[PDB]
RNA sequence: GCUUGAGUCUCGUAGAGGGGGGUAGAAUUCCAGGUGUAGCGGUGAAAUGCGUAGAGAUCUGGAGGAAUACCGGUGGCGAAGGCGGCCCCCUGGACGAAGACUGACGCUCAGGUGCGAAAGCGUGGGGAGCAAACAGGAUUAGAUACCCUGGUAGUCCACGCC
RNA sequence: AGGACCGAACCGACUAAUGUCGAAAAAUUAGCGGAUGACUUGUGGCUGGGGGUGAAAGGCCAAUCAAACCGGGAGAUAGCU
RNA sequence: GCUCGCCGGAAGACCAAGGGUUCCUGUCCAACGUUAAUCGGGGCAGGGUGAGUCGACCCCUAAGGCGAGGCCGAAAGGCGUAGUCGAUGGGAAACAGGUUAAUAUUCCUGUACUUGGUGUUACUGCGAAGGGGGGACGGAGAAGGCUAUGUUGGCCGGGCGACGGUUGUCCCGGUUUAAGCGUGUAGGCUGGUUUUCCAGGCAAAUCCGGAAAAUCAAGGCUGAGGCGUGAUGACGAGGCACUACGGUGCUGAAGCAACAAAUGCCCUGCUUCCAGGAAAAGCCUCUAAGCAUCAGGUAACAUCAAAUCGUACCCCAAACCGACACAGGUGGUCAGGUAGAGAAUACCAAGGCGCUUGAGAGAACUCGGGUGAAGGAACUAGGCAAAAUGGUGCCGUAACUUCGGGAGAAGGCACGCUGAUAUGUAGGUGAGGUCCCUCGCGGAUGGAGCUGAAAUCAGUCGAAGAUACCAGCUGGCUGCAACUGUUUAUUAAAAACACAGCACUGUGCAAACACGAAAGUGGACGUAUACGGUGUGACGCCUGCCCGGUGCCGGAAGGUUAAU
RNA sequence: AAUUCCUUGUCGGGUAAGUUCCGACCUGCACGAAUGGCGUAAUGAUGGCCAGGCUGUCUCCACCCGAGACUCAGUGAAAU
RNA sequence: CUUUAAUGUUUGAUGUUCUAACGUUGACCCGUAAUCCGGGUUGCGGACAGUGUCUGGUGGGUAGUUUGACUGGGGCGGUC
RNA sequence: CGCGGGGUGGAGCAGCCUGGUAGCUCGUCGGGCUCAUAACCCGAAGGUCGUCGGUUCAAAUCCGGCCCCCGCAACCA
């Protein structure tokens, strides 16, 4: 059985990083609701 | 020419390759080479929107010369290679002036000729001309659709268009497909047939002959499912519909030409 | 060894002999247009079919494929089957003439090899006409026959096979 | 030469046993099929919800699929418990 | 610490990924560990990651993303040119030994290398977003030449060994050495040089290409390994000396030959076949716009710089992914002895572990297994499971056939050890000696040493000689499907799907059709021997009749016919 | 017959005994010619059937070796 | 009223031709080293094509939905 | 069990629907033809409309009971 998350950082900070949701207007509108709700980790970084 | 393989083993008991000993068996001509890409069958949007097609097998793209702009300078024919992105072959030919090019090798030439383009050439397979000078009756390929466009017709293996009438301005092409259809006097085109004749002779033998090729599996329409497509469904193989393509558009009879800017051209349909 | 067997060389004669590449004429079918009008086609009689959506007849033009009127004759050629519009090219065989030459190399020939009408088969093209099979209309006691209107394979070409 | 054969690493998953509050939210063991190809694998991208993808089973899309997950319509509505 | 057992192409040793101090030392046991715990990957405090040569950043691009303008779209936004990013790709450069409680191709010692700047001396024309060469490439197969490595021998050191023997053909340990430079070999590729001309290379060209000639026959490019050197250096078994008794300091002999041989290297070769196998830059080279007492370039030398980041530890697992210290999953490299075809397998070497609950009893019963008289499928839905067959060489082998097969059909014979042919044959490798020379990594000849199948004969041992692990059950008839392959991840692997082939039909290219409100793409930088849809499904013989119903195509005279 | 309801059709072969199997006759409830038909060498982790071989599958189980089960110490659940 | 003929006039249905709208996924140049695009020459089609509005037709490709109740369980038959 | 249809000279089929009169072909009989047969020609006979009963001026016909035949249905656990 292969489980289903295999850690590759980089493919994780392309597709769900801050700069890839700063680049479009729906990852702003979501940046956004992150502010709204006072959460600390805003996006996924080291 | 063509050649059978042996029985010798399940997948080798049914090809039929067809072999050409006058092929340049060397490398390809390195100066007219550039990256040809697969798309696999998607366009822009990444969706496959033509399907049965992807995998295969990388292949290389060859500036090949339609237009032969060039004019009244000699060449010589220096070796025929196998195109792998045609299904006829491609001469590797030389002007007298030292520019290499590639040109739709035709029927009748051989490693060592010579031919030449414009209105000064004589009749000859392999030489450029406008078909305001060219006999009506002959046999070309390779026929331009607007002035200096460079070439569209009839291009693969075998294919040969014939001039039935010169009505001034307006030549008429008796296409291949039995089509009836007239074409401005000032396009070019080139004298003879498309080489590799026997293309057509040969058989595929296996399945993946196919697949490397460039294909992928075809499903039939009764083996799907009502929400995959029109057909499917039942519980044993029930058909009982007008076949249709996976979009509802009724098949297997139904004209779909719909150009209508075009239809001044075509004189005769195809029967 | 000789020469009357047989074979060869020199010069000519006649021919649908065989093969490949082009060209020409009449006619047929279809397509397009004009003139023009109630029949056209067919037979023993008729009917199916075609026709006022305007046919057939007629004229003009074009696209095509197949076979070559008269010459043509129990005439010719080739071993046979078989082959005829004409032309170019390659080329086989037969006969005659006045001589020379090799010097019996000859005859037949199971097995064997090759060619071998049409029909038929396979791969790939072309497809006018004709036409198995087949449908329809008549004949008929019955007609899955003879006849008529349509009509596919095939008939034609290239490469193999039988 | 071979979608060639026997057969390890690798991939796949036909038979039985064990397991089923398991060691494991489909595994292990003893035998298996393929095994130079339509093979397999790593890294990195692209296609997404009435759509994508599919050698087509209505299978797969983060353990959920004859229409995913999260928030909002919305305290949907219920002659029913 | 003394024994035993286990893996040993891994349960060993190193990397990428991914985690994130878990690594090491001291100390502590309440909480974590399925038991106790002075123990540990657990708490607490401290220490450790040292780079011009490793990787990343950098230069340059592929798939693809962003995208000035631009086209298009209610808006959001979509597409896309020039450019700009993006490796798993290509491009400069280091190895050996030693040292720590923990890191080291990074630190020290020894010996080298690479990319640029500044300055100096002597020469000389340099110079792009531009041209060319190069970089630059596929699958598969076989041979030759070597190396890592291993064995034997020589040699050196030690021992002669607690029950019979062992100064001898005895036993054990060691016998290691790079990067770079020089030589430029086995092998591979290819005819050089020179004169002249040109519609060729968006412009130019002395460079490439092409076209005529002369001269001479080789020159040149590339290239593992070997031999020297690197190195009278280091290492090195064993002694000698101090013990906080863990180890440190000191000293230090032999260091060669032969044979076997890789899946590694030469090989990013050569042959052959086909499905016909990146781009750009670094580098090399030629010029335009221009600049010339310059500037720049070639060569040598001196000096300076080579910055930033990661570097610990785990990395086939108690540290990653599975909620767990979970019998699962995880790509790449190195990879020995004997037997064996082999990375199978068996037992071991190096190395690392005994799986973090055990002590007793030996009941029924359950699972993993051993054996079984007599019969041998009577079991049962059914030969399901076990059992048995099982290797090599050779003998031999049917119906049918698409003439490939079927087939390893079936059924059989010989397999151990010793001697002899032969103080180890055929064969392979190959030094010394002799000789020649276009003198070197050369070629003939020569044959010692070394190594080593297999065949035959004879003899002998056990019940059994492929003795274990490992390792086909086979024959007959017949349904479906041609066969390989694919699929219901996690109850269905099949007769289902795909398949090549065939048939029908649409499309003349701004092609048909599909995605998308549009542009723009795919189709295809292909064009009827092509592409889209459908049906069937190798191959052989075939594939009959019907145009009423539905659909489709063709023709449109008539009736009817929306908006206007 | 992957098709046949009636049906375990009837006949012959195979067994001591054959609702399956194999070969045929045609009464085809309701096969059929690309929703392709009838055959087919080879191939198949395929369906049905027979024979040899081989055995604990069975007649009928019998003994032994280990892991649990039982007792003792430490730890310590679950469904309900 | 029917049948009709010359002219004037009114628009309509077709045919041929031209070039200015427009198309141009033909050749060439510039912006610009850029196969996008825009503009400018030229050639080819041509008032078609194509687009917006109105409208007839085809239309499970697509969407929202309907498909009764009684019934000695339901279905079917029958009834209302 | 339920639903639809059918039963007509010797035979195969119309007519029922919407009631008063039953038709087509083959077969048969007598004659003609031919030497004889078939075929062909001429003319004619032949039917309780399954059975019984009711409704009606009148029943093959409208309806119902029963008999025989054909098709459909006899299903979901």
């Amino acid at each position: 059985m292969k489980r289903t998350f295999q850690p590759s950082v980089l493919k994780r900070n392309r597709s769900h990083g801050f700069r890839a949701r700063m680049a479009t207007k729906n990852g702003r509108q979501v940046l956004a609701r992150r502010r709204a709700k006072g959460r600390a980790r805003l996006t996924v970084s080291k | 020419a063509v050649v059978k393989c042996k029985p010798t083993s399940p997948g080798r008991r049914h090809v039929v390759k067809v072999v050409n000993p006058e092929l340049h068996k060397g490398k390809p001509f390195a100066p007219l080479l550039e990256k040809n890409s697969k798309s696999g069958g998607r366009n822009n949007n990444g969706r496959i929107t033509t399907r049965h097609i992807g995998g295969g097998h990388k292949q290389a793209y060859r500036i090949v010369d339609f237009k032969r702009n060039k004019d009244g300078i000699p060449a010589v024919v220096e070796r025929l290679e196998y195109d792998p992105n045609r299904s006829a072959n491609i001469a590797l030919v030389l002007y007298k002036d030292g520019e290499r090019r590639y040109i739709l090798a035709p029927k009748g030439l051989k490693a060592g000729d010579q031919i030449q383009s414009g209105v000064d050439a004589a009749i000859k397979p392999g030489n450029t001309l406008p078909m305001r000078n060219i006999p009506v009756g002959s046999t070309v390929h390779n026929v331009e659709m607007k002035p200096g466009k460079g070439g569209q017709l009839a291009r693969s293996a075998g294919t040969y268009v014939q001039i039935v009438a010169r009505d001034g301005a307006y030549v008429t092409l008796r296409l291949r497909s039995g089509e009836m259809r007239k074409v401005e006097a000032d396009c070019r085109a080139t004298l003879g047939e498309v080489g590799n004749a026997e293309h057509m002779l040969r058989v595929l033998g296996k399945a993946g002959a196919a697949r490397w090729r460039g294909v992928r599996p075809t499903v039939r329409g009764t083996a799907m499912n009502p929400v995959d497509h029109p057909h499917g469904g039942g519980e044993g193989r029930n058909f009982g519909k007008h076949p249709v393509t996976p979009w509802g558009v009724q098949t297997k009879g139904k004209k779909t030409r719909s150009n209508k800017r075009t239809d001044k051209f075509i004189v005769r349909r195809r029967s």
